[PDB]
C-alpha cells in the first residue's frame, strides 16, 4: 500500500541514522580495553565510521562490554545501563564478558555479562582483535539495518 | 651506568634569560606543538579502508578453532583427550566410543569458544593435528549458544577452512 | 524596527527549535523507567573563592565602565587632562590587580 | 524582503554549525594520524545529516528539574544570543548596521552566562551546579580582557562601530599595531567558548539534557566558535572592500575566519588541559596586567603620534 | 641450518637520543622582529 511503502522508507532513514551515528559508550573493564583503544587507533578508526571515541554514558547508542564482568561490578554495569536512552544496545567483547572466559569457575566472576544485561553481538576472542571487533561493530549495524519498528507499528 | 633527567641548572646571562622570556611572552613551544599536529595534518594517515582492506597476519594466528582431516575424508581426531587435558579453560568436553569399524574416534567433541582463551595449547598438544585454531576471527554470533561448538560445526571449519589451514601448516610446521 | 523583527525572529526559531526538542521524541512510547553523583546526598558546601571571583568581576567590570567611553573621550580638545584622567584610571585599575594581589586574594583561582 | 534577509543570515549559521561539526572530526582525524568520518556520506557529507536525525529520536533523558522554566530557558536563551551575535557583524554591510556594534556584541556575550547558570542550576546534580560556576566564573573572567582588549584596540578605530573597523584597515591589517592585543583576545575568545585547552566541562552542566536540548547548547557553541573567529577576522584581519563588488569582501574574510576557526580545531588537538586556577593564574596574574599596560600604551599612542581617528 | 639471523656484518646504526633540533631565533632576535611589526604598524 501507501503507508506502508512510507514506513518502509522511514524505518530505512531512522535505521541509517541509527546504524551510522552510533555512538559508545565502552566498558574499560580488562585486558579488551586495550584492543578497543586499537579499535580507535588510527589503523582501524572506529570514528570513520561514526563510531565516536568515549561518549559519555547518558547520551551514548551502544555499551561495549569490554573485559571481565566481577561480582563487584555487575550492580554498578547494570546501572549504568538503566542509565542508558533506548534505543539501547549491548556489544559483548572477549571470553569474560561472553561465557565467564578464563575466570569461568572462579567464585568472584560473573559468568557471561548476558546475565546481566541483554546482549545483541557477542565478539569472540581472548581479546577479540581490533579488526574482529570492529567486525562486531559492523554486524551490529547489519542489525539495525534490518530493524521494523515502523513497519511493527504500522501493523500493530 | 645511569643519567640524570632534568638536572640542567639553566644560564643566567641576558642572552639565555631573554630568550626564555621570549620564550614565554611569543609561545615559543607552543608554535613548536601546532607545527608537529600540522606536520601530521598533511601526512597520508594510517587508515586501512576495513572491510575492503583487511589487517595483516601471520601464519600462526590463533582464531577459530577446526577439527581437521586426513587427505582421505577421515578425521584426524583419534580421541585422545589430550587438548582437554592442557586446556587452560576446561573449554573442551570429549566423550568417545568405538565406532562401526572398530576405530578411536569422538562422539562428543565441544569447544566453548566463550570459555577459550585461543592460546592455542590444543593445537600444538595435539599428536596428530586434528584440532587446530585456524585464521578466522570474524565469527560474531548474535547469541551466547551460537558460541558454543558441537563436533559438527568443528568439522565443518575443518572442511570450510581446510584449503587454508593446511597452507598456514605448511607455512608454519617447521617451526613447531 | 529592524531589530526588533530581528529579535523576535532569532528568538521565535530558538523557541521552535527548543519545542521540536522537547517533544518531537516525547511521540516515542519507549518504556516506563523504573527508578530514573559524586556526592550523595550532601548540601552543597559554599566556596568562598567563587564568591571572591565573582566580586572581584564586578568591581573590575565597574573600573571596565568607567574606561568604555575612551574612543569618543580622545575626540576632546582638553587631552592633557583626558590622558592624565585616563591613565589615572587604568592606573586605579592596576592598584586594585595589585591589592587583589598582595593581599592574597588571588589564591587557589590566581 | 527584509525577513528573507533575517532568513539568509540564520539558516546559513545553523548550516555552517552543521558542517562545522564534520570539519571538526575531519581535521581532528587527519591531525591524529587517522581519518574523520568517510563512510556515511561521500567524503562524510552525511555524517552531520545522520547524527541530527539519530539525537532527534533518541529518547528523552527526562530529568527531575529543580525549575522547569530555566530547564527550558536555558537553551532557548542560548540559541538566541548565538543568533543574535551576527547582525552586527559587517560583511561587508551588517544585517543590522548599528552605531555601537562592538558594544552590542560584548553585551549580548556577557549575557550568555546566564544559560550555563540556568542549566546549571536546573538540573539536581549539585555537582552539575559546581561545574556551572566553574565555567561562569571562567567566562566571566575572560570577559574581562575582552572588554579591555576591545576597547584598547577601538582606540585606533574610534567608535564601536564594526563597519569603521574596515575602513581602519584599509592601509594594514590591525593585528600589525595590535599584535600583543591580538594573541591575547585569541586566546580569550578561546577561553570564551569552554573551548580547549579551557574545556574543563569535558575534563575530570548540561549532562541532564536530553539529546535535542544537549544539541541546542552544542550548536549554540559552535555558532558562537564560528561567529567570535568571523569577529577576530573583522577586527585584527580586516580584508580589502571595493564598494562596487562586495563579495570581494565577503570571499576574503570568509576565508581568514575558515582558517581561524581551524586554527581552534588546530589548537584543541596539541594540548593538554589546564587545570581551573592555571587558567584562572593565566587571566588574573599573565593577560590582565599586560592587558591594562597596553590599554595605557593604546591610550597614549595616539596622542603621542599625533594619530586620533575620526569620530565619525 | 637455516635461521632467523642477524646479517653478516649486523645492522645498522639505530638512533636512541633525544633529537630535538633547536630551531627559532634567539630571543633578541624575537623581540627585534615583533617591535618592528609594532612600529610599522604604527606608522
Ligand atoms: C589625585 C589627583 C590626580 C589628578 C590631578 C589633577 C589633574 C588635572 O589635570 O586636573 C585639571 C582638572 C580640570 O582642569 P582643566 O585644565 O581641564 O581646566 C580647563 C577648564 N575646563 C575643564 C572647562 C576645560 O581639574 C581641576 O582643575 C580641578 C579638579 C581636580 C583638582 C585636584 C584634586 C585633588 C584631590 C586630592 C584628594
Ligand atoms: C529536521 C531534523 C531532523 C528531525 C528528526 C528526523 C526526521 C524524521 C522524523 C520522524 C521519524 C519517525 C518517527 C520517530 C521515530 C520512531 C521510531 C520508533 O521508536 O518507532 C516505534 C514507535 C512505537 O512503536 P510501538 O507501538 O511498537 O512501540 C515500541 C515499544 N513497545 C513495543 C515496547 C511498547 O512508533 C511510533 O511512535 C510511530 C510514530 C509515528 C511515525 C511516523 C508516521 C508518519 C510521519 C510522516
Ligand atoms: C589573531 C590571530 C592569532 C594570534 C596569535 C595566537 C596564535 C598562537 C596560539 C598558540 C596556542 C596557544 C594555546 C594556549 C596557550 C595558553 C598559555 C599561554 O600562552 O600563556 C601565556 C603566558 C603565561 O605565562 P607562562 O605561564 O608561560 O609563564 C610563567 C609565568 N609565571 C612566572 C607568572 C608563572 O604568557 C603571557 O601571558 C604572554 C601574553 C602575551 C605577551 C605579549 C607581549 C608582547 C611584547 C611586549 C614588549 C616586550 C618587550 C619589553 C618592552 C620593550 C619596549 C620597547
Ligand atoms: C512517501 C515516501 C517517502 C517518505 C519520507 C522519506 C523522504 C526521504 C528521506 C530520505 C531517504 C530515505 C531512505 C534512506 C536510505 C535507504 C537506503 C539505504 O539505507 O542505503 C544505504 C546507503 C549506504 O549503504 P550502507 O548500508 O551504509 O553501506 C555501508 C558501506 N558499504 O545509504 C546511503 O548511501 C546514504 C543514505 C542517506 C539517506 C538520505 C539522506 C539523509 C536524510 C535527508 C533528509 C532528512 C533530513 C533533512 C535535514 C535534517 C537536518 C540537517
Ligand atoms: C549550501 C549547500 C549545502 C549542501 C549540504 C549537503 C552536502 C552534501 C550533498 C549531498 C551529496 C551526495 C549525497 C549522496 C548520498 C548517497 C545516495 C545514495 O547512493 O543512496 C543510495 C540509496 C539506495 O539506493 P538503491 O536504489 O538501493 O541503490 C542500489 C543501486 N543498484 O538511496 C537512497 O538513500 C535514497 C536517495 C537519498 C538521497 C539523499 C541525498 C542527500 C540529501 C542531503 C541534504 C542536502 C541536499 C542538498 C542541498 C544543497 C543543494 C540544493
Ligand atoms: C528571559 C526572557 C527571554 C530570554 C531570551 C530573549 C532575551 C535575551 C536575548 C535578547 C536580547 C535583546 C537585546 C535588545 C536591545 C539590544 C540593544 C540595542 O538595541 O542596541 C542596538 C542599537 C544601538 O545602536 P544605534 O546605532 O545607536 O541605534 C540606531 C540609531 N543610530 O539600538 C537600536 O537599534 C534601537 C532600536 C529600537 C529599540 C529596540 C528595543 C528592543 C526591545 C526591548 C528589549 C528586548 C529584550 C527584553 C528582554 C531582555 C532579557 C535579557
Ligand atoms: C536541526 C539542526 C541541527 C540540530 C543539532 C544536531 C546536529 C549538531 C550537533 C550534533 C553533534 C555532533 C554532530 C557531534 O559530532 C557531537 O560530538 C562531538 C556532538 O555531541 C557532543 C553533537 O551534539
Ligand atoms: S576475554 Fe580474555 S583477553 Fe579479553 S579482557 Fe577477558 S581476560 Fe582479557
Ligand atoms: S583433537 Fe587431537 S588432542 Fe584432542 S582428543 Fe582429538 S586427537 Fe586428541
Ligand atoms: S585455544 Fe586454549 S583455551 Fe582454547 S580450546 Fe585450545 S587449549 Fe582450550
Amino acid at each position: 500500500s501507501r503507508g506502508e511503502y512510507v514506513v518502509a522508507k522511514l524505518d530505512d532513514l531512522i535505521n541509517w541514522a541509527r546504524r551510522s551515528s552510533l555512538w559508545p559508550m565502552t566498558f574499560g573493564l580488562a585486558c579488551c580495553a586495550v584492543e578497543m583503544m586499537h579499535m580507535a587507533a588510527p589503523r582501524y578508526d572506529m570514528d570513520r565510521f561514526g563510531v565516536v571515541f568515549r561518549a559519555s554514558p547518558r547520551q551514548s547508542d551502544v555499551m561495549i562490554v569490554a573485559g571481565t564482568l566481577t561480582n563487584k561490578m555487575a550492580p554498578a554495569l547494570r546501572k549504568v545501563y538503566d542509565q542508558m536512552p533506548e534505543p539501547r544496545y549491548v556489544v559483548s567483547m572477549g571470553s569474560c564478558a561472553n561465557g565467564g572466559g578464563y575466570y569461568h569457575y572462579s567464585y568472584s566472576v560473573v559468568r557471561g555479562c548476558d546475565r546481566i544485561v541483554p546482549v545483541d553481538i557477542y565478539v569472540p576472542g581472548c581479546p577479540p582483535t581490533a579488526e574482529a571487533l570492529l567486525y562486531g561493530i559492523l554486524q551490529l549495524q547489519k542489525k539495525i539495518k534490518r530493524e521494523k519498528r515502523l513497519r511493527i507499528w504500522y501493523r500493530r | 651506568t645511569y643519567k640524570y633527567v632534568n638536572l640542567r641548572e639553566p644560564s643566567m646571562d641576558m642572552k639565555s634569560v631573554t630568550d626564555r622570556a621570549a620564550q614565554t611572552l611569543l609561545w615559543t613551544e607552543l608554535i613548536r606543538g601546532l607545527g608537529m599536529t600540522l606536520s601530521y595534518l598533511f601526512r597520508e594517515p594510517a587508515t586501512i579502508n576495513y572491510p575492503f582492506e583487511k589487517g595483516p597476519l601471520s601464519p600462526r594466528f590463533r582464531g577459530e578453532h577446526a577439527l581437521r582431516r586426513y587427505p582421505s575424508g577421515e578425521e584426524r581426531c583419534i580421541a585422545c583427550k589430550l587438548c582437554e587435558a592442557v586446556c587452560p579453560a576446561q573449554a573442551i568436553t570429549i566423550e568417545a566410543e568405538p565406532r562401526a569399524d572398530g576405530s578411536r574416534r569422538t562422539t562428543r567433541y565441544d569447544i566453548d569458544m566463550t570459555k577459550c582463551i585461543y592460546c592455542g595449547f590444543c593445537q600444538e598438544a595435539c599428536p596428530v593435528d586434528a584440532i587446530v585454531e585456524g585464521p578466522n576471527f570474524e565469527f560474531s554470533t548474535e547469541t551466547h549458544e551460537e558460541l558454543l561448538y558441537n563436533k559438527e560445526k568443528l568439522l565443518n571449519n575443518g572442511d570450510k577452512w581446510e584449503a587454508e589451514i593446511a597452507a598456514n601448516i605448511q607455512a608454519d610446521y617447521l617451526y613447531r | 524596527m529592524n531589530l526588533m523583527i530581528t529579535l523576535l525572529t532569532n528568538f521565535t526559531l530558538a523557541t521552535l527549535l527548543v519545542t521540536i526538542a522537547f517533544w518531537l521524541p516525547q511521540l516515542n512510547v519507549y518504556s516506563e523507567k523504573t527508578s530514573p553523583d559524586p556526592m550523595g546526598s550532601a548540601r552543597l558546601p559554599f566556596s568562598m573563592k567563587f564568591f571572591l571571583v565573582a566580586i572581584t568581576f564586578l568591581l573590575f567590570d565597574l573600573e571596565i565602565a568607567l574606561l568604555l567611553p575612551l574612543p569618543w573621550a580622545s575626540q576632546t580638545t582638553n587631552l592633557n587632562t583626558m590622558l592624565t584622567m585616563a591613565l589615572l584610571l587604568i592606573f586605579l585599575l592596576a592598584v586594585s590587580l595589585a591589592y587583589e594581589w598582595t593581599q592574597k586574594g588571588l589564591e587557589w583561582t590566581e | 524582503m527584509f525577513m528573507i534577509n533575517v532568513l539568509t543570515l540564520i539558516i546559513p549559521i545553523l548550516l555552517a554549525v552543521a558542517f562545522l561539526t564534520l570539519v571538526e572530526r575531519k581535521v581532528l582525524g587527519y591531525m591524529q594520524f587517522r581519518k574523520g568520518p568517510n563512510v556515511v556520506g561521500p567524503y562524510g557529507l552525511l555524517q552531520p545529516i545522520a547524527d541530527a536525525i539519530k539525537l532527534f529520536i533518541k529518547e528523552p533523558l527526562r530529568p527531575a528539574t529543580s525549575s522547569i522554566s530555566m530547564f527550558i530557558l536555558a537553551p532557548i536563551l542560548a540559541l538566541t544570543l548565538a543568533l543574535t551575535m551576527w547582525i552586527p557583524l559587517p560583511m561587508p554591510y551588517p544585517l543590522i548596521n548599528m552605531n555601537l556594534g562592538v558594544l552590542f556584541m560584548l553585551a549580548m556575550s556577557s549575557l550568555a552566562v546566564y544559560s550555563i547558570l540556568w542549566s546549571g542550576w536546573a538540573s539536581n546534580s549539585k555537582y552539575a551546579l559546581i561545574g556551572a560556576l566553574r565555567a561562569v566564573a571562567q567566562t566571566i573572567s575572560y570577559e574581562v580582557t575582552l572588554a579591555i582588549i576591545l576597547l584598547s584596540v577601538l582606540l585606533m578605530n574610534g567608535s564601536f562601530t564594526l563597519s569603521t573597523l574596515i575602513i581602519t584597515q584599509e592601509q594594514v591589517w590591525l593585528i600589525f599595531p595590535a599584535w600583543p592585543l591580538a594573541m591575547m583576545w585569541f586566546i580569550s575568545t578561546l577561553a570564551e567558548t569552554n573551548r580547549a585547552p579551557f574545556d574543563l566541562t569535558e575534563g575530570e552542566f548540561n549532562v541532564e539534557y536530553a539529546a535535542g536540548p544537549f544539541a541546542l547548547f552544542f550548536m549554540a557553541e559552535y555558532a558562537n566558535i564560528i561567529m567570535m573567529n568571523i569577529f577576530t577576522t573583522t577586527l585584527f584581519l580586516g580584508a580589502f572592500h571595493n564598494p562596487y563588488m562586495p563579495e570581494l569582501y565577503t570571499i576574503n574574510f570568509t576565508i581568514k575566519s575558515l582558517l581561524l576557526s581551524i586554527t581552534f580545531l588546530w589548537i584543541r588537538a596539541s594540548y593538554p588541559r589546564f587545570r581551573y586556577d592555571q587558567l584562572m593564574h593565566l587571566l588574573w596574574k599573565n593577560f590582565l596586567p599586560l592587558t591594562l599596560a597596553l590599554c595605557m600604551w593604546h591610550v597614549s599612542l595616539p596622542i603621542l603620534l599625533s594619530s586620533i581617528p575620526p569620530q565619525t | 641450518v637455516k635461521q632467523d639471523m642477524p646479517p653478516v656484518g649486523g645492522y645498522g646504526p639505530i638512533d636512541y637520543k633525544r633529537n630535538l633540533p633547536r630551531r627559532g631565533l634567539s630571543g633578541y632576535s624575537m623581540f627585534a622582529v615583533g617591535i618592528g611589526a609594532l612600529l610599522f604598524g604604527y606608522w
